[PDB]
């Protein structure tokens, strides 16, 4: 049943995928908007693009629908276009993970261009890499110089001068396990600071809280003064705290001047004596809490949906299909296993090019999230 | 009681001082917020102090070109604009909450405001031309006449029609500023058709800053 | 803006995303003006509204009215609403159009202005177009809009195309077509250039 599940199951899975991922990610190619900060996801738009553009070849071969030449065709061009886009692909969303480790992490790296990394020599510089110096085998694979190799089938190992392929395929793969190890740390390390950023504010507002509900209940102007001292401290706290944080929070280093100004006029009213006063003024700030974690846990929503936003992209489309080909090179190495388990295995391994293929599709979602124009875009459209 | 001064004709860039002078009360133990209303928009608040602790707050969209400070010694809050823009033309009202901190009522009370205009246009004149009737329009027994004061700066300009003489039916619509920086109004009466050949209509134009009377008959022309 | 007669029941809503007690204040701004800040005036709230409820309409409560959105007192900010005005409702009237030539002296300066004058009509919204050879007009006429008036509460617009001398003498007829919602069909005043 090895001849007819392919087109069975794997042709129909991909001609289902092929109508509806170029058809959403091809929104994004416009890009009417950003610089030199975005251009990154527009390269990635442009590498799914061809991806999807590249797509329906595959199923013109695998299904048995395209004669020897189709098949000869799609062994030497489409797949490796397809395969260079996704290593590609890969790598921008490392280099994506790569400006936001810097971006938030540490304050400055320093490059030719921009603050935080080169994007525009980046951007031309890897797409090249890819293309032609990672994987030459474009004119090279002008056949085994020689065709008619079992007609139509057995029309995809055929490539001469040792098929250095098998080089540039297992190096395609290493790369990978570099960027996906690089979101180990770039990742996880974006992880921690991000919580310790929320743990600060969270307990600077559980102080401001407690010296609020002591000025509520406090008597003289001795325990207004060092509930208000306290709370400043805190409020300065959290305004030094939350500039460590993501950058989808920027509104918070331009509101707490207003906060940490309302606990200073009652400083003044509590340091001058008038504590039955100043105890009125700090029920303003009571409102100032209730309208701030209003917006606390509006953001805390927003930034963890988008810090782990790619590191599910990536970790649902690329990581199983490599994970899956380990055991596929392992028992092409070991043929003592059951060819019926190769059978599946190849199966497995066409599934999980088509789970990774879906990152077309799947990349909308971060375009929609991570870009505040592309949001911009969408609600003006 | 609290009474604004200083605004009138600055030109975009310049600098200028709103001093708000509080009665009945001490600054110090209070929060003057300054609300600038643009002409025929809503109100929009610009600045506050709080003279007591010297906390001082900003609109977004005026942060760092105002400053506001203020005086206890004259009693007096000052509001200075620098790079002052077009878009600062508006009428600005010095407001004071009831508490420093207000409690919640909000900003309570509020002074006669003062009108600042920030525009390149030197002071012109009135054009009074006349916009003439016609036997097509008499529907009723009444055709509409009037006369039209353009490109003059700045405002107001007083229209009225034989000298205070005709007022049932007269029309005079507020001042728009042009693409050239100029304002420009009209001021239409509707008559009798069966009057016209026996009521002279003659509009007076008054504009004050120019110090400019201008008496145009307006009359079908025949 | 809406429109309520003396001693009607009127409601005001402010929109704002906040859920915080409504704390929000009602400024009354009557035209020219300083505002006041807000027994017939009552607050009230629904979801995320709130709203300012006169129970019955006076003479004087015809003003504009700003709501202090919420979040508007960490003991500073002060975000007013765009204001809704209250306005008399006198019975539709259709407007009396009329159209202005350029006068000659006017034409002596090297432009020309054509005045649309929309008399004594209600409600406020009517729409004002300029059709030049039977061509529209977009971008140069300004209209200008008198308060309700005292007496019998109509409005007046006035809509002024402003043209070069040269783009005035290049056409020959001018057309100003009024829509309101008082008129079966659009009203449309011309002249011909030259024709007296």
């Amino acid at each position: 049943i090895t001849q007819q599940i392919i087109p069975v199951l794997y042709c129909m899975v991909f001609i289902a995928g092929i109508l509806l991922n170029g058809v959403s990610g091809w929104i994004f190619f416009y890009v009417p908007s950003s610089k030199s900060f975005i251009i990154y996801l527009k390269n990635i738009v442009i590498a799914d693009f061809v991806m999807s553009l590249t797509f329906p070849f595959k199923i013109l071969g695998d299904s048995g629908l395209g004669p020897w030449q189709l098949n000869v065709f799609v062994c030497r061009v489409s797949a490796v276009l397809f395969y260079v886009n996704m290593y590609v692909s890969i790598v921008f969303f490392g280099l994506i993970s790569f400006d936001r480790y810097y971006k938030i992490v540490k304050p400055l790296w320093t490059s030719f261009i921009q603050s935080v990394s080169y994007s525009k020599l980046l951007s031309v510089i890897v797409w090249m890499l890819m293309l032609l110096l990672a994987v030459p085998n474009i004119i090279l694979t002008n056949q085994s110089v020689r065709e008619v190799t079992q007609i139509k089938c057995i029309e995809l190992k055929s490539e001469l001068g040792r098929k250095w392929h098998k080089a540039s395929n297992y190096i395609f793969v290493a790369i990978f396990w570099i960027v996906f190890l690089l979101l180990i740390v770039f990742y996880t390390a974006i992880t921690k600071k991000i919580f310790k950023s929320h743990a600060d504010l969270e307990d600077n507002w559980e102080t401001l809280n407690d010296n609020l509900k002591v000025i509520e209940k406090a008597d003289n102007a001795a325990q207004v003064k060092d509930a208000l001292t306290k709370m400043r401290a805190a409020a300065l706290d959290a305004q030094k705290a939350s500039g460590s944080g993501s950058p989808e929070m920027k509104d918070f280093r331009h509101g707490f001047d207003i906060l940490v100004g309302q606990i200073d006029d009652a400083l003044k009213l509590a340091n001058e004596g008038k504590v039955k006063e100043a105890q009125a003024a700090a029920e303003q700030l009571k409102t100032t809490r209730n309208a701030y974690i209003q917006k606390y846990l509006s953001v805390k929503k927003k930034s963890s949906r988008n810090i782990f936003s790619i590191v599910f992209v990536f970790f649902v489309c690329f990581v199983p299909y490599h994970i899956a080909r380990i055991p596929y090179t392992k028992s092409q190495t070991e043929a003592h296993y059951s060819c019926q388990s190769k059978e599946i295995l190849r199966y497995m391994k066409e599934f999980t090019l088509l789970l990774s293929a879906a990152n077309v599709c799947l990349d909308p979602i971060i375009y929609f999230f991570l870009c505040q124009p592309f949001r911009e875009i969408l609600c003006k459209k | 009681q609290l009474v604004e001064s200083g605004g009138g004709l600055v030109q975009p860039g310049g600098s200028l001082r709103l001093s708000c002078a509080a009665s009945g009360f001490n600054i110090y133990y209070s929060s003057m917020h300054w609300v600038r209303q643009a002409p025929g928009k809503g109100l929009e608040w610009v600045a506050s102090i709080s003279p007591y602790s010297g906390s001082t707050y900003y609109a977004d969209s005026v942060k760092g070109r105002f400053t506001i400070s203020a005086d206890t010694s004259k009693n007096t809050a000052y509001l200075q604009m620098n790079s002052l823009r077009a878009e600062d033309t508006a009428v600005y009202y010095c407001a004071r909450p009831w508490y420093p901190w207000s409690y919640w009522s909000g900003l309570d009370y509020w002074g006669q405001g003062t009108l600042v205009t920030v525009s390149s246009a030197s002071t012109k004149g009135p054009s009074v031309f006349p916009l003439a009737p016609s036997s097509k329009s008499t529907s009723g027994g009444t055709a509409a006449l009037g006369c039209l004061v353009k490109d003059y700066f700045p405002e107001p300009v007083t229209v009225s029609w034989n000298s205070g003489a005709l007022t049932s039916g007269v029309h005079t619509f507020p001042a728009v500023l042009q693409s050239s920086g100029l304002y420009s109004l009209s001021s239409v009466v509707t008559v009798p058709s069966s009057s016209l050949g026996t009521q002279t209509y003659i509009c007076n134009v008054n504009h004050k800053p120019s110090n400019t009377k201008v008496d145009k008959k307006v009359e079908p022309k025949s | 803006s809406l429109s309520a007669s003396v001693g009607d029941r009127v409601t005001i809503t402010c929109r704002a995303s906040q859920s915080v007690s409504s704390a929000v204040a009602w400024y009354q701004q009557k035209p020219g003006k300083a505002p006041k800040l807000l027994s017939r005036f009552s607050g009230s709230r629904s979801g995320t509204d709130f709203t300012l409820t006169i129970s019955s309409l006076q003479p004087e409560d015809f003003a504009t009215y700003y709501c202090q959105q919420p979040w508007s007192w960490g003991s500073a900010l002060i975000t007013f609403g765009q204001g809704t005005k209250v306005e008399i409702k006198r019975t539709v009237a259709a407007p009396s159009v009329f159209i202005f030539p350029p006068s000659d002296s006017q034409l002596k300066s090297g432009t020309a202005s054509v005045v649309c004058l929309l008399n004594n009509f209600y409600p406020r919204e009517a729409k004002v177009q300029w059709k030049v050879d039977n061509a529209l007009q977009s971008g140069n006429s300004q209209e200008s809009v008198t308060e309700q008036d005292s007496k019998d509460s109509t409005y007046s617009l006035s809509s002024t195309l402003t043209l070069s001398k040269a783009d005035y003498e290049k056409h020959k007829v001018y057309a100003c077509e009024v829509t309101h919602q008082g008129l079966s069909s659009p009203v449309t005043k011309s002249f011909n250039r030259g024709e007296c």
